[PDB]
RNA sequence: GAUGUCGGCUCAUCACAUCCUGGGGCUGAAGUAGGUCCCAAGGGUAUGGCUGUUCGCCAUUUAAAGUGGUACGCGAGCUGGGUUUAGAACGUCGUGAGACAGUUCGGUCCCUAUCUGCCGUGGGCGCUGGAGAACUGAGGGGGGCUGCUCCUAGUACGAGAGGACCGGAGUGGACGCAUCACUGGUGUUCGGGUUGUCAUGCCAAUGGCACUGCCCGGUAGCUAAAUGCGGAAGAGAUAAGUGCUGAAAGCAUCUAAGCACGAAACUUGCCCCGAGAUGAGUUCUCCCUGACCCUUUAAGGGUCCUGAAGGAACGUUGAAGACGACGACGUUGAUAGGCCGGGUGUGUAAGCGCAGCGAUGCGUUGAGCUAACCGGUACUAAUGAACCGUGAGGCUUAACCUU
RNA sequence: AAUUCCUUGUCGGGUAAGUUCCGACCUGCACGAAUGGCGUAAUGAUGGCCAGGCUGUCUCCACCCGAGACUCAGUGAAAUU
RNA sequence: CACAGGUGGUCAGGUAGAGAAUACCAAGGCGCUUGAGAGAACUCGGGUGAAGGAACUAGGCAAAAUGGUGCCGUAACUUC
RNA sequence: AGGACCGAACCGACUAAUGUUGAAAAAUUAGCGGAUGACUUGUGGCUGGGGGUGAAAGGCCAAUCAAACCGGGAGAUAGCU
C-alpha cells in the first residue's frame, strides 16, 4: 500500500536512492498503489553524477511492497521494504539500465517487459 | 457568555 | 458485540474476578453447600468442576496444579483425598444449582450451589 | 461440520512431509511461462506454520539479492509440488518473527541434532 | 434542554400507562410438603421437587 | 424459475488443477417437498409452497401438521413459496432435490444477515469520525449536524442515524455455481452469502442473467 | 427583560442559469479535437504547499474537480485560528488620560431533551367466532458514476500528419452490500520468557503485586487492508430533435385528421419494507355442537358446568438483543454447563536419572497445559401442574341447496 | 522590522508547490540613539520556522480491558413552565 | 455537607536503590455508607495494531518516543 | 565558592483532558517550573477607605475593589421602565 508522503527505495541504477510519492495516478480519490501501479514521485536523495538529481518530479512503477502481493491460490509474497523503478515522465519507460532485488510477476505486461528482462529473479 | 459588536 | 463469547465479566476486572472464584471455589470445597447470587453460581461451575476432574487422578504434578489454582493446601487435600474418590464414577456434573429467591439487601437473585453427593 | 470435513478431507495432499519452525525448507512451485509450465525452487527458513487441515499454511523467509523476501505457502494447494527439509534447526518458539530484525551472523540458527 | 410548557395531568397519566406491575401468574405446589412457592425455586422449608433440598 | 431452500453449512476452499483457489460457501439442500400449489382460479397467482428438513413431532401444531397431512408430507423447518412462470407446473407432495441447479450457471442467494444490534452512525453509515484531538469535546464519533436551521425547521425523512443494523433479509446476486453434489445434497457457490452458519437459506436461479 | 460571528470539521438538502456522463441543431463541422445553441438534475462532481482565511496563486491529479438557495445551511453538534474585553509593546495621533477596518505576543465556548421533527424498537386496541401459518402488493424507500486497454481497424476520412462513428471483449478507480474460506488486526478469559519484592516452613515448584509488571506468540468472535457480488440489459410513454402521408393554401408543408423513430430524466425492470391499505384483503389448516335463571325482553344481564385451538408465564439458552422483541429447547430432551474424544495454540511440564565445581544441558518428551471451536455423551439444571384464552359466532338483501 | 499602508514589495535559499521562515535590496506610508541605538556568550514552562527520531494526529478507523450509559431493587434532585 | 480541597511540628523498620524517589512488604491501619445484572449506541480513563508516517491541524495540540551507570567521544560560537 | 547543576519533601501553576445544576463558588488526573535562596514556613505584632499596601496587574485590603464593609442622612433623585 503506497500513498502520498510514503518513501520508497529505488530498485534501479538511475542514481536516486529513495523517492517520495506525491500522487497515486489512475483514478479519482484513489489512495493506494500496489505492485505494478504507476505513481508520481519526487527524488529526495540521489547519488552525485547520476542521470537524475534531487528535486526532480517523475513517475515510477512499484515493484516491491511490504504489504505484499496476493496470488490466485491465496499465497502472499511480502518484501522487507517498498521499492520502485523510475520511469520517464512522457514515455513511461525505465530510466535505469539495471534492476536491483527480486521482481514480482505482476509486472508481466508489454509496458513492463523491459523491467522483467533486466530483473535478477523471476 | 457571548459578545456581539 | 458478544457473538459466541463466554464468561461473565460481573462488573469486575480480570484480577478481581479471578481472585473471587479462587476464594469461592475453596469455600464450596470446604463447605459442601454455599449461598451466592445466581449468575455467580453459574460462573462458578466452570471453576470448581474442572478442579474435581483434576482430582480424579492423584499425582504430585496434579496436586501442584491444583494448588496453583486454589492456593490452599487444605482444599487440595480435600479435593484429592475425599472429593476425587467420591466422584470417580461421575462423568462431569459434580455441582447442582438451586434457586432460593432474592436477596433482601439489593433484591439480587440468590441460588444455592452444592455437590451432588451431599446426601448422608 | 462433518460436511466440511469430508469436503476438505477428499482434497488434502497426502505426501506432505514433517517440518518445524526454524528448519530450512525448499519448496517447488509451478510457474506458468506462457503455455509451457515450469518449476522454480524457493529455499528459506520456515518462520511460521499454521495447521488448519486443508487451510494449513507456512511462511518461508529468504534473503535474495540483498533483499528480504517472505512467502506464505498454502501447503495443500496444487501450486506446490513437494517440500524438502534441507536442514533442521532447533528453536524454542513456534513463530520466529524476531528474525526479521536480524541479518548475517545474528540470524544464524543452530542445527537440531536430536 | 428544558420544557417550554408544563405538561398536563393527562400526559403524565399516559406516560405511566406502561409502568403498571404484573402479578405472578401462578404459584407451584410442592408434590409432598405442600407449600406454595415460585416455580424452579425451593420452598420456604427448603423443599424442591418433593425432596428436602436444604436441611433448614 | 423455481428455486430451493437450503442451509448454510459453512465456508470452504476448493482447489483447481490450474492452481486457482475458489472460496465456496457450502449449502446443503435436502429434498424439497411441495406442500401446496397456488392457482389463479382460487388464489390469483401461480406459485408452489414448499417445506424442507424435519422438526420434532412434539412441536408441530395440528393447524400446521394438518397442513402437512393434507399434502401427505412430513413437517419441515418452515414454509416458503416460489412463483411459477408460464412453463412450469408441479404437484402437491412432489420432492425436488439439488439437481434442479445442475443446469444453472448462476444462482441467487437470500437470507437473514448477521445481527449487529444497535449500531452507531460510523459503523452503520460509514460516517467520517471527527478529530480525536485538537480540542474536540465529547464529539469524537457523534453524527454532528442533522439539519439546516430555521428554513426547514425539521429533520428530513430518511436521515441517516444510529439504529438497528443487520438481522434483515439480504440477497446476493450473480453467484457462480462451482459444483453440484447430488449424492450428498450439497450446493457449492463461489463467494460468501448472508447469514451465519446453520441459518435458513433460499437459493433461486440468477434473475439478472 | 439577548436571534452568538468569519473560517475549519461533521452531516447535509434543494434549484437548474449543466462542470462530467446522456440525446440533438448548426458550424468558417474532412477526420481527431473543438466552437455555439437546444433537451436533460439520474448519479458523479481532487489531494496537497502558503495563509485564520472564504477566496486566490502554485504543485500534481481527474470523465469533471459546476453555479447558487438553505439565518452568506449546520457552535442546546465540535472547534476557537481570525475579528472583538481586561495584560503588554511597536509605529502613528494627542500636552495628557488614551486612540487607530494599523500591526504584534497572551487570553474560561455552559445546558441531564418536555414538545415538534428524525433514527430505531415495543405495548394497547382494531380488522365483528377464536387461533396457527403462508401470501397477494395499494404504497414507500434503496440502487442509477465512470476510466483505460483490445477487437472492429490502422479500416471510414485525409496530400500528409493524424485518425473514427456505430457495435463487441477484457480489466480498473470510487461507492455500496454481504462474509471470515484465505491474507492480517485485535484477542487484559490460552501457553511461554523474564526483572524487583512478598508469601505458601525451607530446597524445589507455584501464587499475589508492580499499566495485563514489562514482553513474545496466539483459539473463538468481531473486523479491513482481506475476497465475493452489485450499477445493467429489456419494456412502455416521451423532451430537444429527425421523419411518413397530407390538406387548410392546385404548390409547399413533420400536423390541423392519421402514422414512425427518439436520452443516464419519467413509468417499469433489480433490491428492501409493506393489509393501521380502518379501502384493516386472499389462500390453507386447527378448535369449541351443555344446563338454566331474571325483566329495563334486548347484538340484555347473571349462576352452574366447561377451559378447546392456542398463547403467555417460568426454566436452560442463542452467531437475537439496550430493555421489550425475535429463534432454539424443556426428560417422549443435546438448550447450556460439565464430561469423553478430536482439533487448535504455546513449545520439550512436574518428578526422577545422567553430565558438569557451577550456572546449565541432555534423557524420559513435540512433553505438559490448552478460552469461546468440532463430533459425541443425560453426569447437573431445564417439574406433575397451575394461569390466560371458550362453548358454533349480528342484521338486511341476493343467489343456490329445500318442504 | 513586535514598526512597511500599498504588499503575498522584489531577488535568493528551503519545498513537487512556502501570504509564514531565513538572507539580501531600500521606494524607512510612519526606525534611530538612556521614554536609549546596534550587537551579544549564557539563560527562557517565551514568539516564528526547519530537520531526524517517533507515533492512531491523519489516510480510515478495528479490536480489547475498565467506569458510566441500559435493566432490576432502595433513596431521590434541578433549571423551566 | 460524613465535601476527591486546605492545615505547623515529632517518630522514620525490611529487600532492591544514590535516596525521606519508586516497587513489594513489617509494625499498624484500611477496602473509601447504595447494591445486583446486562455486556447496545455514545462519553470518560486505558492497552494493542496491518501498510503509510504529520498527508492531521491555526499550530506535531495530544499521544508516541528518549530515559540509568561507568568508559570512549563531542562542533560552531564563547564574556573563557 | 554559587540568587550554581540534576532531583523528592516543600512552595509554585506552563499545557492538555475531565469537570462546568462539578467531589470542588477555581479542583482532579498526566506532564511542567523553582527547590541554599530576592527561598519557604509557624506564632505574635504594625500600616484603615480618597486611606493602606503594592518587584506595578488598577493587583490586593475577609469568596466583595476605577475607591472595602456596617449603620445613618434616606422614602437621595429617576423628564425612564
Ligand atoms: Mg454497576
Ligand atoms: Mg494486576
Ligand atoms: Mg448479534
Ligand atoms: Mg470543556
Ligand atoms: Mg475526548
Ligand atoms: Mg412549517
Ligand atoms: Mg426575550
Ligand atoms: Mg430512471
Ligand atoms: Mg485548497
Ligand atoms: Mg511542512
Ligand atoms: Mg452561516
Ligand atoms: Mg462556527
Ligand atoms: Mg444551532
Ligand atoms: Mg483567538
Ligand atoms: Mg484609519
Ligand atoms: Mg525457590
Ligand atoms: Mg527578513
Ligand atoms: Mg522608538
Ligand atoms: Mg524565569
Ligand atoms: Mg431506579
Ligand atoms: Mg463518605
Ligand atoms: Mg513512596
Ligand atoms: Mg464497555
Ligand atoms: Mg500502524
Ligand atoms: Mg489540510
Ligand atoms: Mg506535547
Ligand atoms: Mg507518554
Ligand atoms: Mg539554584
Ligand atoms: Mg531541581
Ligand atoms: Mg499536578
Ligand atoms: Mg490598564
Ligand atoms: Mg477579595
Ligand atoms: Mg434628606
Ligand atoms: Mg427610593
Amino acid at each position: 500500500m503506497i500513498q502520498e508522503q510514503t518513501m520508497l527505495n529505488v530498485a534501479d541504477n538511475s542514481g536516486a536512492r529513495r523517492v517520495m510519492c506525491i500522487k497515486v495516478l489512475g483514478g479519482s480519490h484513489r489512495r493506494y498503489a500496489g505492485v505494478g501501479d504507476i505513481i508520481k514521485i519526487t527524488i529526495k536523495e540521489a547519488i552525485p553524477r547520476g542521470k537524475v538529481k534531487k528535486g526532480d518530479v517523475l513517475k515510477a512503477v512499484v515493484v516491491r511492497t511490504k504489504k505484499g502481493v496476493r496470488r490466485p491460490d491465496g499465497s502472499v509474497i511480502r518484501f522487507d521494504g517498498n521499492a520502485c523503478v523510475l520511469l520517464n515522465n512522457n514515455s513511461e519507460q525505465p530510466i535505469g539500465t539495471r534492476i536491483f532485488g527480486p521482481v514480482t510477476r505482476e509486472l508481466r505486461s508489454e509496458k513492463f517487459m523491459k523491467i522483467i528482462s533486466l530483473a535478477p529473479e523471476v | 457568555m457571548f459578545k456581539a459588536f | 458485540m458478544r457473538h459466541r463469547k463466554s464468561g461473565r465479566q460481573l462488573n469486575r476486572n480480570s484480577s478481581h474476578r479471578q481472585a473471587m472464584f479462587r476464594n469461592m471455589a475453596g469455600s464450596l470445597v470446604r463447605h459442601e453447600i454455599i449461598k451466592t447470587t445466581l449468575p455467580k453460581a453459574k460462573e462458578l461451575r466452570r471453576v470448581v468442576e474442572p478442579l474435581i476432574t483434576l482430582a480424579k487422578t492423584d499425582s504430585v504434578a496434579n496436586r501442584r496444579l491444583a494448588f496453583a489454582r486454589t492456593r490452599d493446601n487444605e482444599i487440595v487435600a480435600k479435593l484429592f483425598n475425599e472429593l476425587g474418590p467420591r466422584f470417580a464414577s461421575r462423568a462431569g456434573g459434580y455441582t447442582r444449582i438451586l434457586k432460593c429467591g432474592f436477596r433482601a439487601g439489593d433484591n439480587a437473585p440468590m441460588a444455592y450451589i452444592e455437590l451432588v453427593d451431599r446426601s448422608e | 461440520s462433518n460436511i466440511i470435513k469430508q469436503l476438505e478431507q477428499e482434497q488434502m495432499k497426502q505426501d506432505v512431509p514433517s517440518f518445524r519452525p526454524g528448519d530450512t525448507v525448499e519448496v517447488k512451485v509451478w510457474v506458468v511461462e506462457g503455455s509451457k509450465k515450469r518449476l522454480q525452487a524457493f529455499e528459506g527458513v520456515v518462520i511460521a506454520i499454521r495447521n488448519r487441515g486443508l487451510h494449513s499454511a507456512f511462511t518461508v523467509r529468504k534473503i535474495s539479492n540483498g533483499e528480504g523476501v517472505e512467502r506464505v505457502f498454502q501447503t495443500h494447494s496444487p501450486v506446490v509440488d513437494s517440500i524438502s527439509v534441507k536442514r533442521r534447526g532447533a528453536v524454542r518458539k513456534a513463530k520466529l518473527y524476531y528474525l526479521r530484525e536480524r541479518t548475517g551472523k545474528a540470524a544464524r540458527i543452530k542445527e537440531r541434532l536430536n | 434542554a428544558v420544557q417550554q410548557n408544563k405538561p398536563t395531568r393527562s400526559k403524565r397519566g399516559m406516560r405511566r400507562s406502561h409502568d403498571a406491575l404484573t402479578a405472578v401468574t401462578s404459584l407451584s405446589v410442592d408434590k409432598t410438603s405442600g407449600e406454595k412457592h415460585l416455580r424452579h425455586h425451593i420452598t420456604a422449608d427448603g423443599y424442591y421437587r418433593g425432596r428436602k433440598v436444604i436441611a433448614k | 424459475m423455481i428455486g430451493l431452500v437450503g442451509k448454510k453449512v459453512g465456508m470452504t476452499r476448493i482447489f483447481t488443477e490450474d492452481g486457482v483457489s475458489i472460496p465456496v460457501t457450502v449449502i446443503e439442500v435436502e429434498a424439497n417437498r411441495v406442500t401446496q400449489v397456488k392457482d389463479l382460479a382460487n388464489d390469483g397467482y401461480r406459485a408452489i409452497q414448499v417445506t424442507t428438513g424435519a422438526k420434532k413431532a412434539n412441536r408441530v401444531t395440528k393447524p400446521e401438521a394438518g397442513h402437512f397431512a393434507k399434502a401427505g408430507v412430513e413437517a419441515g423447518r418452515g414454509l416458503w413459496e416460489f412463483r411459477l412462470a408460464e412453463g412450469e407446473e408441479f404437484t402437491v407432495g412432489q420432492s425436488i432435490s439439488v439437481e434442479l441447479f445442475a443446469d444453472v450457471k448462476k444462482v441467487d442467494v437470500t437470507g437473514t444477515s448477521k445481527g449487529k444490534g444497535f449500531a452507531g452512525t460510523v459503523k452503520r453509515w460509514n460516517f467520517r469520525t471527527q478529530d480525536a484531538t485538537h480540542g474536540n469535546s465529547l464529539s469524537h464519533r457523534v453524527p454532528g449536524s442533522i439539519g439546516q436551521n430555521q428554513t426547514p425547521g425539521k429533520v428530513f425523512k430518511g436521515k441517516k442515524m444510529a439504529g438497528q443494523m443487520g438481522n434483515e433479509r439480504v440477497t446476493v446476486q450473480s453467484l457462480d455455481v462451482v459444483r453440484v453434489d447430488a449424492e450428498r445434497n450439497l450446493l457449492l457457490v463461489k463467494g460468501a452469502v448472508p447469514g451465519a452458519t446453520g441459518s435458513d437459506l433460499i437459493v433461486k436461479p440468477a434473475v439478472k442473467a
